[PDB]
C-alpha cells in the first residue's frame, strides 16, 4: 500500500 | 447550546425498514477526507464505539460485509444493507485533518430502523 | 481472557478544579499502537482530545485542552493517564480511551489514524450546579 504503519508513533513531522 | 456547523458533515438522522439499504455520507474538505484515510464507527446506545471500516473501505475481522465504505473526493460513504433492528445506533466517520491537526469525527448520524 | 480498556477517575467537579483519568488495558497490547482520549459532550459528537505514542512517548493535544491537560504513561506498559487541571464547564463529557493504529505515506503527508478498540468511557462533569439552562457543558 501507499500507507506505512508508524509502529506506535502518533505523528511524524 | 443549540444548532451548529461541523468540520465534517453528516445527515442528523437516517431511517429505513428491516431488510432495506441505508447510506450515511460524510462531507469534508481537502485537509481531512480529501487527503487522508477515513474510518467509520458504530456507537450502540450506552456502548463503547466500535470500528466498522478503516482506510476508506476495509472491514475489520468481525464486521459483516453488509457494511461497506467508499471514498470520493472530499466525501465518504457508509453502506448498510439488510438492515436489522440491532443496527440502531449513532454512526461516525473519522479522519485525520492536516490543517487542524486533530482526528476529526463527523457530526454523527442516528440510525432508526422502523 | 476478557479484553478490556477500562477508564476511571471520572466525577463531578467545580470549574477550575482538577481530576485524573486512568485507562487500563487488559487482554490487549499497546505494542505498535498509539493511544488517545476522545470525549463526547452531552448530546454531541465525538471530539479528539489527546494522544500518546507507545514508541517514543511523544504527546499531542487539541488546542482546546493545551496547557491544561497532561497525558502520560507509567512503567506498567498497559496504563496511561490524563491529568485534567483548570477544568471548564465545556470540558463536561464522557472520556473514552481508544487504541490507535497509525500509518502514513513515506513523505509523512497522507495519514491514516483510526481507533480499533475503545473502552465504555468515564463520565466527567464540570459544574457549580448553576448553568442557566438544563445540564452542564
Amino acid at each position: 500500500r501507499q500507507l506505512i504503519n508508524t509502529n506506535g508513533s502518533w505523528h511524524i513531522n | 447550546g443549540g444548532g451548529s456547523q461541523s468540520v465534517v458533515t453528516q445527515p442528523p438522522s437516517v431511517s429505513a425498514a428491516p431488510g432495506q439499504k441505508v447510506t450515511i455520507s460524510c462531507s469534508g474538505g481537502s485537509f481531512n477526507i480529501g487527503n487522508n484515510y477515513v474510518s467509520w464507527y458504530q456507537q450502540l446506545p450506552g456502548t463503547a464505539p466500535k470500528l466498522l471500516i478503516y482506510d476508506n473501505d476495509n472491514r475489520p475481522s468481525g464486521i459483516p460485509d453488509r457494511f461497506s465504505g467508499s471514498k470520493s473526493g472530499t466525501s465518504a460513504t457508509l453502506d448498510i444493507t439488510g438492515l436489522q433492528t440491532g443496527d440502531e445506533a449513532d454512526y461516525y466517520c473519522g479522519t485525520w485533518d492536516s490543517s487542524l491537526n486533530v482526528v476529526v469525527f463527523g457530526g454523527g448520524t442516528k440510525l432508526t430502523v422502523l | 481472557m476478557e479484553v478490556q480498556l477500562v477508564e476511571s477517575g471520572g466525577g463531578l467537579v467545580q470549574p477550575g478544579g482538577s481530576l485524573r483519568l486512568s485507562c487500563v488495558a487488559s487482554g490487549l497490547t499497546f505494542t505498535n499502537f498509539a493511544v488517545s482520549w476522545v470525549r463526547q459532550a452531552p448530546g454531541k459528537g465525538l471530539e479528539w482530545v489527546s494522544a500518546i505514542s507507545s514508541s517514543d512517548g511523544s504527546t499531542y493535544y487539541s488546542d482546546s485542552v493545551k496547557g491544561r491537560f497532561t497525558i502520560s504513561r507509567d512503567s506498567s506498559m498497559n496504563t496511561l493517564y490524563l491529568q485534567m487541571d483548570s477544568l471548564r464547564v465545556e470540558d463536561t463529557a464522557v472520556y473514552f480511551c481508544a487504541r490507535a493504529v497509525v500509518s502514513s505515506d513515506i513523505t509523512y503527508t497522507y495519514w491514516s489514524k483510526y481507533f480499533d478498540y475503545w473502552g465504555q468511557g468515564t463520565l466527567v462533569t464540570v459544574s457549580s450546579g448553576s448553568t442557566g439552562g438544563g445540564g452542564s457543558g
